[PDB]
RNA sequence: GAAACUGCGAAUGGCUCAUUAAAUCAGUUAUCGUUUAUUUGAUAGUUCCUUUACUACAUGGUAUAACUGUGGUAAUUCUAGAGCUAAUACAUGCUAAUCUCGACCCUUUGGAAGAGAUGUAUUUAUUAGAAAUGUCUUCGGACUCUUUGAUG
């Protein structure tokens, strides 16, 4: 408590309480450097992360979600001209709070505003609702990767939509007073 | 401007020209993918009309006419943009055809009303037969023996060839200029069909 | 040219990777090295090359072809938690750790078995007496 | 009662070449 | 310790080694195969005297025997499948009826010279052992490998042999180079 | 020997494993646990010589501490844990939940399951017995004492388990015409309903068993599992529906 | 996080075939003839009982190592005297309940004046362990009786 492990043990695998994954945690999404899978797209950035998803995750909620909507996302006319379906079932699934399957849903949200941004604006009330009542569903289940998800997921999409959210950034702020 | 939103804005004009074209508009987007699932996506055999159908014979001078290939652009759903390899090349429908008497030639044949019109051509003979002997230096530009098969590149930039010299050439569309010789390596590897 | 091909994909979740038989065709070339290949199988599966590890590639007799075991990390920080260490020192994502033959650190454990605490009082001991 | 339906496989292979 | 992996020998001495009859067996047939030494005439023997041993004992058993109706299927398969036995004789009296020319007949040396890819039995093993000969996409450098039915007709020349399409050999680039200087 | 063994021969580990003879010199050997060493598949080779996950032991060992693999509703540690008939082993991560099941050839087999099917086991009631302060209770096959059972519950019967609560939901009585799993011997792993249970006082009893197929089979008591009633099991069955 | 105490392991592994002629061993039985670290599943509210003159918001050295310091022996994985200090070591020792009936009211989601009952562990002795075919009723149901289990 008054000292934290500032010096390091030589084992490889070290407990960590939730508390101290929470504290090191620091929500800055450019700071990362890894490769990003949207960063390469044929089509649209939503279906590139779409498919990484199907073949890493796995869990009954996300298969589900995929089935749903892996006809309308083909290509981003599709994604475009479908796009009410597309948002209705993110928010539906991402209600379930199921910690198995939320990060790849939390992930896609955040691309599918990266796809269609001005038009994202009709959907940010509702998005960043959603998000307010999983992060307070998350503090009774106690996860630091799905406060990292959920808050990177926010910190993308202030990223694309920079602009509009920046004429109007104290309604932004109105919403994250809670 | 970030290229995403240049995609759409593509995609946006697309949309709009289908609304303009014409449910309809859900079904269309269907058919764009339906290619890549492998299944019969083109019922149209009743609907053709093979008695009005408009026959015409288009006498070429070369003797034995062995194949022909055709060349159509097609619009990318992905990026929204024709396989045409140039700008001049928009909406421009190419054939190909070789025969026996080693010459290559392509026909623009865009109009559907006019007959093919030639545009270009290239012939072999026996200024092109390898001196070496060896399978792996019969590399020379032309053609020495019968053509037999031809075909167009889907990215509109090449034209293949190959006969019964054992060879496989690649020519530059606009010109019919050789740009790489492939050798078969092999005493009867004779090629006989291309795809 | 030479051509990769990756057979009976299997996703693991439980070690959070993709596991894979990676088929190489390589005519007229003596083999690959396994940094290319994981230089691109990292850029076919749109990950990073320090989460890509290969291992167990066989010429297959006659030459022109080899056969291995390829893993790709869903993460670099899951590969460096999970993958061992030897293949992490491989790749030069960990470093060797140095250390005496195991004859040394045997007699050096015999040597401290013989010993019994901390020693200093038969340090002085000794030298009090000589 | 019937058992779980098998999973068609989430992977699938890919290819490339180079040089 | 480890388990052990178990092995056995693939060939047997003959009863009689110095049979006159037998010793000029054993020269004729070497005499036509291009075979290296005794060793693989016995090694043949050995095979055929086990599968003849085989056939002997199903056919003791009743007809419509499950045992001999299972067995002597199989082993009528495997031996059309290796071509020694045709299509139109399987029945387990003409594997009673196979000769050790039979077996030879199908090694890969014999193939090699039958097909015209060599001008003698001796060429053929020459170019097996020098890595010139392919079954298919497999290079074969085993003179006595058994060819199948199917494999028959891919025998071909490797593409990296110098006969296959491959450059030259080391003394045709060191004659050619020498030649160029 | 002076005391318990700690070490497994491949060789003399058990058959059905299926254990390659040349990959080492030693195999698992199970922990102590509810099921029998000889009749218990350990975790391991679950994980790495079945669904092959994991490609050696140190990955099982990964696995297993990050506590994605749970037995019966429980989460589990032990590489060696004996894990057997009936056992219920769940991957959230992967969405998978199997049962192990012999198969006609006589080995476990990988056996995949609904959420809705794992949520219970059965188990074949070994004893019945009074307790301290006059409580009855039950013990099954795996080791399960259950107490305040159902007072018609007998040995030889068949109690479904919810693994949750560890309580009896219901219960199967052993009786002619009941459909079996045979756990034992040669005709280890095939199904049919009985016919006949021969009863000789003071040694083993035996019931005749009678496939879907018609063929009839003799096997001692203790390796007939009483699974449901003809036609409806209780539990999903493998392929092949344990015939020939 | 050295050292040391505590806990566990060291009774597994490996090697050899000296002894052994109903012995070992193979197959096959039994423990209603007994121990069993460990794993796994269950399992323990005893309210009260005079010095309450009372620690449980938690007791002692009835105690030591490691450590400080003084030493013996030629010599060892030898150790003496003195001084310290811990526990999941050692030795002590506590803190307004539940359940039967239930009169009387009230007629139910009922209240309860009152009559009663109260762990384990070891040793012995003893004990248990085997024509209601009616009446009414709302047509349901109620009225009297049952009361251990297993193995051959
Ligand atoms: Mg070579
Ligand atoms: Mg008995
Ligand atoms: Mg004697
Ligand atoms: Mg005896
Ligand atoms: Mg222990
Ligand atoms: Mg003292």
């Amino acid at each position: 408590a008054k000292q934290r492990q500032t010096t390091k043990s030589s084992k490889r695998y070290r407990y960590s309480s939730f508390k101290a994954r929470i504290d090191d945690l620091k929500i800055e999404p450019a700071r990362n450097l890894e490769k990003r899978v949207h960063d390469y797209v044929e089509s649209s950035h939503f279906l590139a992360s779409f498919d990484q998803w199907k073949e890493i995750n796995l869990s009954a909620k996300f298969t589900e979600f995929a089935a749903e909507i892996e006809h309308d996302v083909q290509t981003l006319p599709q994604i475009l001209y479908h796009d009410k379906k597309i948002f209705n079932s993110l928010v539906s699934f991402i209600n379930f709070h199921d910690e198995f399957s939320l990060q790849p849903l939390l992930d896609l949200l955040a691309q599918f505003c990266h796809d269609l941004g001005p038009d994202f604006l009709k959907f940010y009330e509702e998005a960043i609702k959603t998000l307010i009542n999983l992060l307070d569903a998350a503090i009774e289940f106690e996860s630091s990767n799905v406060f990292e998800w959920g808050f990177n997921c926010l910190a993308y999409i202030f990223k694309y939509l920079s602009k509009f959210l920046v004429k109007k950034l104290v309604l932004t702020c109105d919403l994250l007073i809670p | 401007e970030n290229p995403a939103d240049k995609r759409r804005r593509l995609a946006k004009q697309y949309l709009e020209n289908l609304k303009s074209e014409a449910d309809i508009i859900a079904s269309r987007l269907k058919e764009d993918v339906a290619e890549q699932q492998g299944r019969v996506f083109r019922y149209f055999g009743d609907k053709l009309l093979i008695s009005e159908a408009k026959q015409s014979f288009t006498r070429v001078g070369e003797n034995n006419l062995t194949c022909i290939s055709c060349f159509q652009p097609v619009l990318n759903k992905y990026t929204f943009e024709e396989s045409s390899n140039g700008d001049k090349n928009k909406g421009r429908l190419f054939a190909y055809t070789v025969s026996k008497d080693l010459q290559l030639t392509k026909y623009d044949i865009t109009d559907f009303s006019k007959r093919p019109k030639k545009l270009k051509y290239a012939k072999g003979g026996a200024k092109y037969i390898p001196t070496s002997k060896h399978e792996y230096e019969n590399t020379t530009e032309g053609h020495y023996d019968e053509i037999l098969t031809v075909a167009a590149s889907p990215d509109g930039k090449y034209v293949v060839t190959g006969g019964r010299d054992r060879k496989l050439i690649v020519w530059s569309t606009e010109s019919l200029s050789p740009v790489k010789v492939i050798p078969t390596k092999d005493r009867r590897g004779e090629v006989l069909s291309l795809a | 040219a030479v051509t990769i091909r990756t057979r009976k994909v299997i996703s693991n979740p439980l070690l959070a990777r993709k596991q894979f038989v990676v088929d190489v065709l390589h005519p007229n070339r003596a083999n690959v090295s396994k940094d290319e290949l994981r230089e691109k199988l990292a850029e076919v599966y749109k990950a990073e090359k320090d989460a890509v590890s290969v291992f167990g590639f066989r010429t297959q007799f006659g030459g022109g072809k080899s056969v291995g075991f390829g893993l790709v990390y869903n993460s670099v920080a899951e590969a460096k938690k999970f993958e061992p260490t030897y293949r992490l020192v491989r790749y030069g994502l960990a470093e060797k750790v140095e250390k005496a033959s195991r004859q040394q650190r045997k007699q050096k454990k015999n040597r401290d078995k013989k010993i019994f605490g901390t020693g200093k009082r038969l340090a002085k001991k000794v030298a009090r007496r000589n | 009662p019937r058992a779980a339906k098998k999973r068609r496989p989430a992977a699938k292979g890919k290819n490339l070449s180079f040089k | 310790p480890r388990a052990p992996r178990t092995y056995s020998k693939t060939y047997s001495t003959p009863k009689r080694p110095y049979e006159s009859s037998r010793l000029d067996a054993e020269l004729k047939l070497a005499g036509e195969f291009g075979l290296k030494n005794k060793k693989e005439i016995y090694r043949i023997s050995f095979q055929l005297s086990k599968i003849r041993r085989a056939a002997r004992d199903l056919l003791t058993r009743d007809e419509k025997d499950p045992k001999r109706l299972f067995e002597g299927n199989a082993l009528i398969r495997r031996l059309v499948r290796v071509g020694v036995l045709s299509e139109d004789k399987k029945k387990l009296d003409y594997v009673l009826a196979l000769k050790v020319e039979d077996f030879l007949e199908r090694r890969l040396q014999t193939q090699v010279y039958k097909l015209g890819l060599a001008k003698s039995v001796h060429h053929a093993r020459v170019l097996i052992t020098q890595r010139h000969i392919a079954v298919g996409k497999q290079i074969v450098n085993i003179p006595s490998f058994m060819v199948r039915l199917d494999s028959e007709k891919h025998i071909d020349f490797a593409p990296t042999s110098p006969f296959g399409g491959a450059r030259p050999g080391r003394v045709a680039r060191r004659n050619a180079a020498r030649k160029a200087e | 020997a002076r005391g318990p063994k700690k070490h497994l021969k491949r060789l003399a580990a058990p058959h059905h494993w299926l254990l390659d003879k040349l990959s080492g010199c030693y195999a698992p050997r199970p922990s102590a646990g509810p099921h029998k060493l000889r009749e218990s598949l350990p975790l391991i080779v679950f994980l790495r010589n079945r669904l092959k996950y994991a490609l050696n032991g140190r990955e099982v060992k990964a696995i297993l501490m990050q506590r994605h693999v749970k037995v019966d509703g429980k989460v589990r540690t032990d590489t060696t844990y004996p894990a057997g008939f009936m056992d219920v082993i769940t991957l959230d991560a992967t969405n998978e939940n199997f049962r192990l099941v012999y198969d006609v050839k006589g080995r476990f087999a990988v056996h995949r399951i609904t959420d809705e099917e794992a949520s219970y086991k059965l188990g074949k009631v070994k004893k019945v017995q009074l307790g301290k302060k006059g409580v009855p209770y039950v013990v099954t096959h795996d080791g399960r004492t259950i107490r305040y059972p159902d007072p018609n519950i007998k040995v030889n019967d068949t109690v479904k388990i919810d693994l949750a609560s560890g309580k009896i939901t219901d219960f199967i009585k052993f009786d002619a015409g009941k459909l079996v799993y045979v756990t034992g011997g040669r005709n280890l792993g095939r199904i049919g309903t009985i016919v006949h249970k021969e009863r000789h006082d003071g040694g083993f009893d035996l019931v005749h068993i009678k496939d879907s197929l018609d063929n009839t089979f003799v096997t001692r008591l203790n390796n007939v599992f009483v699974i449901g009633e003809q036609g409806k099991p209780y539990i999903s069955l493998p392929k092949g529906k344990g015939i020939k």
